């Protein structure tokens, strides 16, 4: 909600990188259940989290 | 200033008595004026510059002994190009054929601005490059 | 009169008086090192005064390009439409040897936080949003101390500073992408897309993060302008060359004795950089090979052009290289130099973004005809072709990344290319 507030209103899907990391540290890694639920919460199709889980390096995958 | 002997002739001009065409193939026949579409799957736009005369679709049916495509239409493999859409008319006219024309379909101008892809306030914004 | 040999700054004249974190990074600390100081009359001065301080000073941007900040900044100096403008601190420093804005933000947190609140004020901007990479987690850490510091001593937030002018500093970390360096892309990465540039224009000054105004600017660019308005243009401009002015920050790194990060002023002559702060070459000067004079998107300079060229962005574009980030790599003769070279291709190869075409399939193309030039398992024709090959990269693509990728490869060819060839004849005469 924090993270969310950082952005304008309007452009809730800046918050992708900084979730869908926060995601990683609470988990370890990203399963297709973390993405797809950052995708609900930011209210972006979940492709669009999955292009940038793939684009990034520090997202583990696996 | 041409120094030959003139005349003047009034009717409007008709050679289908001096082309050979069995009547079937005049009277019974419906010419098509177009200017080809563009080939969906191709973005090039040079095979829709000139204009073309096409005839009526006939029969085309197997053949008993190899399977091919048979036919009886002389006219099925005719296709004409014409600089302009008068030129067309004015040939279809002459011969005695009845003819369709299709106005031309030019793909009318767009405003394409690149900036509208990272709208503020806007749905242009695309969600991916 | 105008000085006629650079270097020997003193450190009465060093902006970053705590580039080893020798000192409090902490506020209070940053404060009696001269940070924070009379901040309210620079803002309630103008805009106006602000940008003409920079331009006055002849202050460049130290991320790899170099163009005069003073033209830049005033491009936001415009009448302010419904949209919002902020302004976009790229401490995304990726570029292989470069390491300067580490060091900024880990123990000078408070001059970068008070760069972006005077560059803000310069631009009209609303906030600043701190781009900082993923790896630096621990830094990234520090200058978040430091902005709330700053917000409860009333320094940012409402009437910053007493000025009367409101501004927020925000920090967003990248998640490992070198081409979210660019400008471009790295507000693609802030609106939470892949980090692909866009193509220009427009400009980001004219539709930039989340489609409003921006200006994107080094962590270097920014921390140093609080001291340009304190101590004047007149002061900063008065150090290296003409249109090449201030002090720099470089770091030496590769096969040197003492590999170190130093402020040293514009126009140092190489020589004097290397021998004087990072005592000298391993094996000595006469032991050098080639130079890397601004990280990897530079190309190679070898020994012969070494002894006389001076460190700062006109002399060394003289010398068929650039400044880039003055991040210094070394190799010494016993270096495999077309290795070395190599895997700064491969470097890229990892770091394109895919978006366009004569990088997403030229650079990987160069890392191949590359590995095989390593062993030399190709015959000398292929050189001439690898030439033209990054030809056709530079210029043709959407981001400078592709030009960074084929100068590396210029470089080696020109300078080196005896090297490549006996290293192709070797291989032919063992499979022959
Ligand atoms: C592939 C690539 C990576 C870049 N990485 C950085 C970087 O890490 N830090 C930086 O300040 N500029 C970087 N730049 C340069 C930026 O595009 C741009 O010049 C800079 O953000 C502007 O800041 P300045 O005013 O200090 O020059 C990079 C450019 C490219 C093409
Ligand atoms: S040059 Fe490479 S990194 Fe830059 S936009 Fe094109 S594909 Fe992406």
């Amino acid at each position: 909600e924090a993270i969310v507030k950082n952005y304008p209103e309007g452009h809730k899907a800046a918050a992708v990188l900084p979730v869908l990391d926060l995601a990683q540290r609470q988990n370890g890694w990203l399963p297709i259940s973390a993405m797809n639920k950052v995708a609900e919460i930011l209210q972006v199709p979940p492709m669009r989290v999955y292009e940038v889980a793939t684009f990034y390096t520090m997202y583990n995958r696996k | 200033t041409r120094d030959t002997q003139l005349i003047t002739v009034d009717e409007k001009l008709d050679i289908t008595t001096i082309t050979g065409v069995p009547e079937e193939h005049i009277k019974t026949r419906k010419a098509r004026i177009f200017v080809p579409a563009r080939n969906n799957m191709q973005s090039g736009v040079n095979n829709t510059k000139k204009w073309k005369m096409e005839f009526d679709t006939r029969e085309r049916w197997e053949n008993p002994l190899m399977g091919w495509a048979s036919t009886a239409d002389p006219l099925s493999n005719l296709v004409l190009t014409f600089s302009t859409k008068e030129d067309a008319v004015a040939f279809a006219e002459k011969n005695g054929w009845s003819y369709d024309v299709e106005e031309r379909k030019v793909p009318k101008p767009k405003s394409k601005s690149y900036g509208a892809n990272f709208s503020w306030n806007k749905r242009t914004r695309v969600s991916t490059k | 009169p105008k000085k006629t040999s650079f270097g020997s700054l003193k450190d009465e004249d060093r902006i970053f008086t705590n580039l080893y974190g020798r000192h409090d990074w902490r506020l209070k600390g940053a404060q009696s090192r001269g940070d924070w100081y009379k901040t309210k009359e620079i803002l309630l001065k103008g805009p106006d005064w602000i940008l003409g301080e920079v331009k006055t000073s002849g202050l460049r941007g130290r991320g790899g390009a170099g163009f005069p900040t003073g033209l830049k900044w005033s491009f936001m100096n415009k009448p302010s439409d419904g949209r919002p403008k902020y302004l976009v601190v790229n401490a995304d420093e990726g570029e292989p040897g470069t390491c300067k804005d580490r060091e900024i933000i880990r123990h000078d947190p408070h001059k970068l936080v008070e760069g972006c609140l005077v560059g803000g004020r310069a631009m009209g901007a609303r906030a600043a949003y701190i781009y900082i990479r993923g790896e630096f987690y621990n830094e990234a850490s520090n200058l978040q101390v430091a902005i709330r510091e700053a917000y409860e001593a009333g320094l940012i937030g409402k009437n910053a500073c007493g000025s009367g002018y409101d501004f927020d500093v925000f920090v967003v970390r990248g998640a490992g992408a070198y081409i979210c360096g660019e400008e471009t892309a790295l507000i693609e990465s802030i609106e939470g897309k892949q980090g692909k540039p866009r193509l220009k224009p427009p400009f980001p000054a004219d539709v930039g993060v989340f489609g409003c105004p921006t200006t994107v600017a080094n962590v270097e660019t920014v921390a140093v302008s609080p001291t340009i308005c304190r101590r004047g243009g007149a002061w900063f401009a008065s150090f290296g060359r003409e249109r090449n002015s201030g002090t720099k920050l470089f770091n030496i790194s590769g096969h040197v004795n003492n590999p170190c990060t130093v402020e040293e002023e514009m126009s140092v002559p190489l020589k004097e950089l290397i021998e004087k702060h990072a005592g000298g070459v391993t094996g000595g000067w006469d032991n050098l090979l080639a130079v890397i004079p601004g990280g990897s998107s530079t190309p190679l300079i070898p020994k012969s052009v070494c002894e006389t060229v001076l460190m700062d962005f006109d002399a060394l574009i003289q010398a068929q290289t650039g400044l880039g980030t003055a991040a210094v790599i070394v190799m010494d003769r016993s270096t495999d130099i077309v290795k070395a070279i190599a895997r700064l291709i491969e470097f890229y190869k990892h770091e394109s973004c895919g978006q366009c075409t004569p990088c997403r399939e030229g650079v990987d193309w160069m890392n191949k005809v590359m590995a095989r030039f390593v062993r030399g398992d190709a015959r000398p024709a292929e050189i001439d072709s690898l030439w033209e090959i990054s030809k056709q990269i530079e210029g043709h693509t959407i981001c400078a990344l592709g030009d960074g990728a084929a100068w590396p490869v210029q470089g080696l060819i020109r300078h080196f290319r005896p090297e490549l060839e006996e290293r192709m004849q070797q291989f032919a005469q063992q499979h022959q």
